[PDB]
RNA sequence: AGCUUUACUGCAGGCUGUCGCUGAGGACUCUCACUCCGGGAGGAGGACACCGAUAGCCGGGC
RNA sequence: GACUCGUACGGUCACUGAAUCCUGCCCAGUGCAGGUAUCUGAACACCUCGUACAAGAGGACGAAGGACCUGUCAACGGCGG
RNA sequence: GAAACAUCUCAGUAUCGGGAGGAACAGAAAACGCAACGUGAUGUCGUUAGUAACCGCGAGUGAACGCGAUACAGCCCAAAC
């Protein structure tokens, strides 16, 4: 579907409706330090890995809405609930 | 040939023999070993845990 | 002023440099054509030996002990085993190879007791320690009042129930603090977990 | 599954073991201080159970008796002479310098000295081609051209016993008596009449390999069986 | 449970890089460790190989 | 340590199974082996960033191996609409 | 056992190798860290506590400091000269 760039609506920072901005979440980076990343270095050794030895699970036939909302006016963005859409392209 | 009382008719080998250690009936001529005291293998003598319970 | 001792000590901290080096990249050739065991007359780190318990006495013995090195020489599982247990290559043995070599001189000298030992360097396949022993019969030592004490029928082969100084260390038993909760007083009072 | 035969083998067991103690001699060449003043005379030929090759009992100068490879054409009587002096005639044995290019050779050292390793079986022989202060080229029987130290000592001509494999076996009886003689289990049961459990190639209804029969070279042993690292197989193109 | 394999997960083993042993003046010389041949003298090889450690690939041989 | 008191007319690993007449076509897949401009390819060391150090992120170089190319069926096998 | 199973669990158990004594082992702090103007070698018992901690964060696993007790005991070298 189709999905305007910017559009007024509720801005849960300011309190007040404001012109957001919609921007896809692109995926931050790993820093590998995380108690996790200790884990799986601490917990590997010989013979099987228990949880570390499992690989990537699968697709689901299309994907949920993840975008970032930005108050045009103080900056902040917010989160908002998902919806499944095969393709999701911007208005300007 | 029979593996059962047709084969037993060539048993009149001696093997195991009253042993000069232990005074038992294991001492391999052959081998020169007593199965029941370690007499020819071990200067100690033949033991193990499992000849009794584990708990005893 | 500084004993002569010290410079023995000063020249070991780094084997591989200076006059030291030298002398290693000799003797290492006539050690590798000696045996497991060599009994020798003097202590090539004699600093070390001393301050360890050493002493140019009757009854005080030291034989350098070459072990190979590396991690267990161990032979595969030929039964059922988990993944866990299966493996072979990254095993090692919980007993330092210090430890095995003073177990290994104490085996040539069955009425003597291990002292102390130190390491004296390794090449590329080996490592060597010498071991000082003791011999808890002769008079010299019975009458020693800083030797005397392993004499004791409680000290009989001390090494093989890890009561020597490297044995103790070995067993986890250095700090007397927060870590040695498995180790101290034995590993096996604690279900062997150390 | 079991260990393959192959497995078996390494064991070293009776079965697999050569029958040493039934053996003559373990054929290799004399020392000389120097000089080459060593000869000796020619006392018996002899059959060597270990190489099915005749072979010859010399005495030396110096009391020695000992058997010796000997190449064809020697016989009882005969002088042989071992040095670098040694006449250039066969059955003598010299380092490949002192020998002429262009003569048959055989029983040659890899390592001057080490006795003799290379064409040493029925009829085979060596070929002396380059000379040199450094390398003394020699083409063994395989065809391979082995770059040997000129002091490498070799006798000269051809091993006796030439033609040996001319003669087929005929029946299995005769291939049982030498195979008897050495160190090998015969007869052989083919991989692929065997259970899975066996060999690699064991299974299935039918007698055939499991899998392409061109294995690794980094194969494991006790599966490194078949067609080992072949380059290539067949007759075609 | 035995057996199979491009089932899952691992483990031996082979190959390969790297570190240690290991030294002198991306290709090269040398000798002194180390290895091998020689009864020895001495010869070949040589900082490689072997061995110890680690990494990648192959790996129903288990 | 066996093979081996052995050395290619050897011995190992496999297939077929005396003699006689013979043994066609196929290298795409799989296997093995050889080559390889380029691509891919780990760790140590090295460079950048980061941290008074460190974790960590990136880069450069690139072994075997793979991609790609070739050889090979008395190699696994195939020989139809 | 985890109602399969690989880490985990059974368990550092069974079993194996080596060895001491009448008891072994431990032991006079490079400790503790109720953080203190505090405690004061070591075992062990009661408790702390199924607490903290671990763990396909599943099933499960699991201390210590301290405290109350028992019994108390503190020393010898290496080096300097
Ligand atoms: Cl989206
Ligand atoms: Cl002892
Ligand atoms: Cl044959
Ligand atoms: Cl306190
Ligand atoms: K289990
Ligand atoms: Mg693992
Ligand atoms: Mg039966
Ligand atoms: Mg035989
Ligand atoms: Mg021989
Ligand atoms: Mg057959
Ligand atoms: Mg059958
Ligand atoms: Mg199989
Ligand atoms: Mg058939
Ligand atoms: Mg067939
Ligand atoms: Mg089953
Ligand atoms: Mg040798
Ligand atoms: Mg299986
Ligand atoms: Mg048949
Ligand atoms: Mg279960
Ligand atoms: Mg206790
Ligand atoms: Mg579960
Ligand atoms: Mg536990
Ligand atoms: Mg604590
Ligand atoms: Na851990
Ligand atoms: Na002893
Ligand atoms: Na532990
Ligand atoms: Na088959
Ligand atoms: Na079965
Ligand atoms: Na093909
Ligand atoms: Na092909
Ligand atoms: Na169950
Ligand atoms: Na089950
Ligand atoms: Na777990």
């Amino acid at each position: 579907m189709q999905m305007p760039r910017r559009f007024n609506t509720y801005c849960p920072h300011c309190n007040e409706h404001q012109e957001h901005e919609v921007e896809k979440v692109r995926s931050g980076r790993q820093t590998g330090m995380k108690w996790i990343d200790r884990q799986r270095e601490r917990n590997s050794g010989i013979g099987n890995d228990g949880k570390f030895s499992k690989v990537p699970g699968g697709d689901k036939p299309t994907k949920k809405t993840d975008l970032k909302y930005r108050c045009g006016e103080c900056g902040k963005a917010h989160l908002r609930e998902g919806w499944r859409a095969g393709r999701l392209e911007f208005q300007e | 040939t029979g593996a059962g009382t047709p084969s037993q008719g060539k048993k009149n080998t001696t093997t195991h023999t009253k042993c000069r250690r232990c005074g038992e009936k294991s001492y391999h001529t052959k081998k020169k070993v007593c199965s029941s005291c370690g007499f020819g293998k071990s200067a100690k003598r033949r033991d193990y845990e499992w000849q009794s319970k584990a708990g005893e | 002023a500084r004993s002569a001792y010290s410079y023995i000590r000063d020249a070991w901290e780094n084997p591989g440099d200076g006059q030291l080096a030298e002398l290693q990249w000799q003797r290492q050739q006539e050690w590798r054509n000696e045996g497991a065991v060599e009994r020798i007359e003097r202590p090539t780190r004699l600093d070390k030996a001393r301050s360890q318990g050493y002493k140019a006495k009757q009854g005080v013995i030291v034989a350098r002990v070459s072990v190979r090195k590396g991690s267990a020489r161990k032979r595969r599982h030929k039964a059922g085993r988990r993944s866990k247990r299966q493996g072979v290559t990254r095993i090692t043995r919980r007993k330092d190879i210090q430890r095995v070599a003073e177990e290994r001189a104490s085996r040539t000298f069955p009425n003597l007791r291990v002292l102390n030992s130190y390491s004296v360097g390794q090449d590329g396949r080996q490592k060597w320690h010498e071991v000082i022993l003791i011999d808890p019969n002769h008079p010299a030592i019975q009458n020693d009042d800083d030797l005397s004490w392993i004499c004791a029928d409680d000290q009989a082969d001390r090494v093989f129930r890890g009561l020597t100084g490297a044995g103790r260390r070995n067993r986890g038993l250095s700090g007397k603090g927060k870590g040695s909760e498995k180790t101290r007083p034995s590993l096996r009072s604690n279900g062997g977990k150390g | 599954g079991r260990r393959i035969q192959g497995q078996r083998r390494g064991r070293g067991t009776s079965t697999f073991r050569a029958p040493s103690h039934r053996y003559k001699a373990d054929l290799e060449h004399r020392k000389v201080e120097d000089g080459d003043v060593i000869a000796g005379t020619v006392v018996d030929i002899e059959h060597d159970p270990a190489r099915s090759a005749p072979v010859a009992a010399v005495e030396f100068e110096d009391g020695d008796r000992r058997l010796i490879l000997a190449p064809e054409g020697v016989g009882v009587g005969d002088e042989l002479q071992v040095g670098v002096s040694a006449e250039i005639a066969p059955g003598n044995t010299l380092p490949l310098a002192e020998i002429p290019e262009g003569v048959p050779v055989c029983n040659v050292e890899s390592s001057p000295g080490d006795g003799g390793k290379f064409a040493r079986a029925s009829g085979v022989n060596a070929q002396l081609l380059t000379h040199d202060r450094n390398v003394a080229v020699v083409k063994l029987p395989s065809g391979e051209m082995k770059r040997l130290d000129p002091q490498c000592r070799a006798t000269i001509g051809v091993v006796a016993g030439g033609g040996r494999t001319d003669k087929p076996f005929v029946k299995a009886g005769n291939k049982h008596h030498k195979m008897k003689a050495r160190g090998t289990k015969w007869p052989n049961v083919r991989g692929v009449a065997m259970n899975a459990v066996d060999h690699p190639f064991g299974g299935g209804g039918r007698q055939h390999p499991g899998k392409p029969k061109s294995i690794s070279r980094n194969a494991p042993p006790g599966r490194k069986v078949g067609d080992i690292a072949s380059k290539r197989t067949g007759r075609g193109g």
